[PDB]
């Protein structure tokens, strides 16, 4: 679970306006076809921001529009961009259950 | 725990104000994602915004400065993280402390007059007393023969401004004085001039 | 096999000495851990130390220069690896080669005298011969009517220094001359002046 | 066996005044409780500088005071800071014997 568009020298720093989230395939895709990934993004102050399901793709991007408008307004009722974020993801299925543990940056 | 710490606070090391342009000295940047600067100016009741894309330059030279006013300037840096919209809003983008700079006034004439000692006999030098009250470093003064329709302007004294500028050797006849000027900047090429300013009424030299 | 190679040797590209301050041009740094510079000065028998925290600046301007002395300056960089103690000791910290710079002397007057041709008849110009022997670029000269108790000083010639400065148009009466001056620096804002220097004894102009 | 407070871009360069030495736990801690680590630090000229035993902790720092005074004076009889260093560590026990080989930077 690595961040695409990462800063040189130090890896804990962004380089692009939109963070690109790339992850490698879970091994058990073959056994169970109906499996998806629950990617939930947190804030700097340990407050939930997003809960998005990713399916049929092993990558995700976090658009500028999203952070700058939707999640600034609905939470802080104003315009802003949470610069410091936390991403965590796991695997789930319609009948198969959750992954053993959370995969976090 | 991933973040793009915005470029550190902007400081304005030194300010040098020309007649229509100010050369401002600033600090260095960081954040690996900067685009330029966003300078805000406080005219006193109205605000303007400018942008300086490209960072290789080490200082800025604002232009189109409204004459005869003290401005407050605001320095800033911005990265692609914050868009043009948020730049207009100026939230999340770091800003500089408040500094106000004065615009040096144009070269102003305050008194023109010919005078010498009461001539007893012989030829005596008639002096020209022209008084200026502005500020510059390459002031220019020119005379023009009022009598004739066409008189190719003539410049006689070039130097620093003075409360009273006096120089002899002028011919007796009709001559009216205009005033010009320029101001230098550390950036070698740039040089700012001043508009021509002729005295409302001519004066005539006589023994 | 792990080490912090100290920042490379310090060089002083150019030196420009004002009356009370010297603007020194230097090179660029490295080592990712620098804090500032540690400049040592050799007055001739005594040494002083200064520090310049913050590296964004590209040149330095020492101040409080003791008048009329040639100083040897030592450039240097330092990182957090070496503390203030070792900085005082100056071991492990890289140092610059030895360069000595001269302080331009203050504007000095050496002769003041009125003179003209032996007047036959009529009004003739009495010239003022004032001789200065210093060095500056914006020297100022002022006259004051010795006769009266209060005499708002008057400045008549502003320009470069000269072995003999002569200008006419002065009134005949009592007048004593003071000398001032300034020196420019590439840094636009900074400008260094000189202390006022009046001739010990007045002189009187006469036909 | 990695150095905390390491320089960006190039890893063979320090970034802080005090080098922080971090190592991960030896697997056999569970079997034998009475085990410690012998951390000995060398010089640029292949001369021994320190021999320090670390116990009940899996990390160590090399204070500025140490290098600048103690090991400059006792060895070179003067004030200085050896900028280039070599760190090596191994595991030992009161009855259990040494590690199979030295772990060096």
């Amino acid at each position: 679970f690595r961040v695409v568009n990462t800063a040189s020298g130090d890896v804990t720093e962004f380089v692009g306006p939109d963070v690109k989230l790339a992850w490698d395939k879970i091994p058990e895709e073959e056994i169970i076809p109906e499996i998806y990934y629950t990617l939930e993004i947190y804030d700097s102050q340990d407050r939930m921001l997003r809960s998005v399901r990713i399916e049929d793709v092993y990558t995700y991007d976090y658009l500028l529009t999203y952070n700058k408008a939707d999640f600034a307004l609905l939470n802080s009722g104003a315009l802003g961009i949470n610069r410091k974020l936390r991403f965590r993801i796991r695997a789930e299925g319609e009948n198969g259950e959750q992954s053993v543990g959370w995969a976090t940056i | 725990m991933i973040s793009n710490n915005a470029p550190a606070k902007m400081v304005l090391n030194s300010v040098l104000t020309g007649y229509t342009l100010a050369y401002i000295q600033h600090s260095i940047y960081s954040d690996y994602d900067v685009i330029g600067r966003s300078f805000w100016l406080k005219e006193g009741s109205n605000v303007t915004r400018r942008d300086f894309t490209g960072i290789d330059t080490f200082s800025v030279t604002i232009n189109n400065l409204k004459p005869t006013t003290t401005y407050e300037v605001q320095g800033a840096f911005y990265d692609s993280i914050i868009d043009s919209e948020l730049l207009n809003a100026q939230i999340g983008i770091n800003l500089s402390d408040k500094q106000t700079f004065k615009m040096k006034s144009a070269p102003r004439i305050t008194g023109a007059r010919c005078e010498s000692e009461p001539v007893d006999v012989g030829v005596g030098a008639p002096i020209v007393y022209i008084d200026t009250t502005g500020e510059a470093d390459y002031c220019t003064i020119e005379l023009k023969d009022n009598s004739n329709a066409n008189n190719p302007w003539v410049k006689y004294y070039v130097g620093a401004l003075m409360p009273t500028i006096m120089f002899g050797g002028v011919p007796i006849g009709s001559y009216k004085v205009r005033i010009s000027g320029q101001i230098s900047l550390p950036d070698g090429v740039t040089i700012d001039s001043s508009g021509y300013y002729e005295y409302p009424n001519v004066f005539e030299v006589r023994y």
